[PDB]
């Protein structure tokens, strides 16, 4: 509730260059063998992105701003990142948008979550009869409107460490009250936790939330065999959206293959 | 308009015509039919729950169920004929399907027959003032269903109660379940009723031998809200068959137009609903029902 991970030490805000990452479909329109411009919120190419690390005391979990919109490049082996928080005050004062993944399905909720000081979706005794399932991120919640569940999935909750072979990039944008989400999954070869190259992000879900968001936070899982729990290897990044102008090169099959920052 | 030769003379403004070729009109195929498509209406709210709930809350403790993020067919209740009284304020019941709302609440409770007259804007009484009040600008709906064969009990259903006296009048959609003794005189009641003191709540006499005015009526109040936030609930939209190879007027889920629809071999993405040409002109669409 009030106790946090006392083995937590914050790293300085390192930065790396995002070459050509963070391009999404601004609409659900089909286009074949054309080159269209569009003025919307995009990530400028070759911009700086804040590096973050989540491992047992290099464990980073601060509260970031969410003015225009941000990015995530979630690559990890232990699947430490289980969800996110979005809201203004992140307590029972104002409404807060909650997204979680309990290793069986994704669940989205909007309730007056009086969040803890160090929320997390952890698991204990992950030695025998794990069953890949959750085993208290907020203290209370009431008077709430939204709930949603998508298709299920299986997540690995075992504590592992090593190189990463998967990149799950996400975008989060507030469109006149609609909390639009984009995503993509692709294999990678780990270099500095920021693989390079071009890849388009598809829409995942649209959510009529209507919350005025200004901050956010990650739900980094912890595990042991809240004050003395461990955590496997994991890292991620955070971008920042800006009102840029972009070109979009669609191929014959409607897929975006290249882009240009004007 | 007699023959094309005469239409020529009117264009040239000459009763005589020389050899040549002359344009006179513009042929156009008028639309024959009209297509209307809209995806399925799955994930309906359980509106039948509050109308046919196994148990209802008391009047002074009136419950409330929220309705949002679903399609709500209000014409089902209007044509169901499973009710004793039905009246909507501001909007007819058959017309609510054409409207969209931000939030809708269902205040369910049971009352006597004669007490149903108090549930309306601008009314007063034991129920309107001390138990459940509505605003003067109420533009919702009220449904009543006689439950004498369902909720009445030999000796009166004591689980349904209501307030008879209160120190002050309630507000619109206000609720109060306090057991404070209604004080009239200056002396303290000491938690017991009597001289200038009265326990405000009392049970209902819902017996099987009650009359039209005293029998129990399962009442539900449907209030509609139009706020700055986007609409979360709407009515169902109509649809029809899919015509092809014929000039018609298009009205899709979110698109309009006019043209000849025909099968194609394009390959849309799973989350791609319609297409555009090089000039941002529509040239292809995905049917909302069939992929």
């Amino acid at each position: 509730q009030c106790v946090n991970l006392r083995t937590r030490t914050q790293l300085p805000p390192a930065y790396t260059n995002s070459f050509t990452r963070g391009v999404y479909y601004p609409d659900k329109v089909f286009r074949s063998s054309v080159l269209h411009s569009t003025q919307d919120l995009f990530l400028p190419f070759f911009s700086n992105v804040t590096w973050f690390h989540a491992i047992h005391k290099r464990f980073d979990n601060p509260v970031l701003p969410f003015n225009d919109g941000v990015y995530f490049a979630s690559t990890e082996k232990s699947n430490i990142i289980r969800g996110w928080i979005f809201g203004t005050t992140l307590d029972s004062k104002t409404q807060s948008l909650l997204i979680v993944n309990n290793a069986t399905n994704v669940v989205i909720k909007v309730c007056e979550f009086q969040f803890c000081n160090d929320p997390f979706l952890g698991v204990y005794y992950h030695k025998n009869n794990k069953s890949w399932m959750e085993s208290g991120v907020y203290s209370s919640a009431n008077n709430c409107t939204f709930e949603y569940v998508s298709q299920p999935f299986l997540m690995d909750l075992e504590g592992k460490q090593g190189n990463f072979k998967n990149l799950r990039e996400f975008v989060f944008k507030n469109i006149d009250g609609y909390f639009k989400i984009y995503s993509k999954h692709t294999p990678i070869n780990l270099v500095r936790d920021l693989p390079q190259g071009f890849s388009a992000l598809e829409p995942l879900v649209d959510l009529p939330i209507g919350i005025n968001i200004t901050r956010f936070q990650t739900l980094l899982a912890l595990h042991r065999s809240s004050s003395g729990w461990t955590a496997g290897a994991a890292a991620y990044y955070v971008g920042y959206l800006q009102p840029r102008t972009f070109l979009l090169k669609y191929n014959e099959n409607g897929t975006i293959t290249d882009a240009v920052d004007c | 308009a007699l023959d094309p030769l005469s239409e020529t003379k009117c264009t040239l403004k000459s009763f005589t015509v020389e050899k040549g070729i002359y344009q006179t009109s513009n042929f156009r195929v008028q639309p024959t039919e009209s297509i209307v498509r809209f995806p399925n209406i799955t994930n309906l709210c359980p509106f039948g729950e509050v109308f046919n709930a196994t148990r209802f809350a008391s009047v002074y403790a009136w419950n409330r169920k929220r309705i949002s993020n679903c399609v709500a067919d209000y014409s089902v209740l209007y044509n169901s004929a499973s009710f004793s009284t039905f009246k909507c304020y501001g909007v007819s019941p058959t017309k609510l399907n054409d409207l969209c709302f931000t939030n809708v609440y269902a205040d369910s409770f049971v009352i006597r027959g004669d007490e149903v007259r108090q549930i309306a804007p601008g009314q007063t009484g034991k129920i309107a003032d001390y138990n459940y009040k509505l605003p003067d600008d109420f533009t919702g709906c009220v449904i009543a269903w006689n439950s004498n064969n369902l909720d009445s009990k030999v000796g009166g259903n004591y689980n349904y109660r209501y307030r008879l006296f209160r120190k002050s009048n309630l507000k619109p959609f206000e609720r109060d379940i306090s057991t404070e003794i209604y004080q009239a005189g200056s002396k303290p009641c000491n938690g017991v009723e009597g001289f200038n003191c009265y326990f405000p709540l009392q049970s209902y006499g819902f017996q099987p031998t009650n009359g039209v005015g005293y029998q129990p009526y399962r009442v539900v109040v449907l209030s509609f809200e139009l706020l700055h936030a986007p609409a979360t609930v709407c009515g169902p939209k109509k649809s029809t068959n899919l015509v092809k190879n014929k000039c018609v007027n298009f009205n899709f889920n979110g698109l309009t137009g006019t043209g000849v629809l025909t099968e194609s071999n394009k390959k849309f993405l799973p989350f791609q609903q319609f297409g555009r040409d090089i000039a941002d002109t529509t040239d292809a669409v995905r049917d909302p029902q069939t992929l």
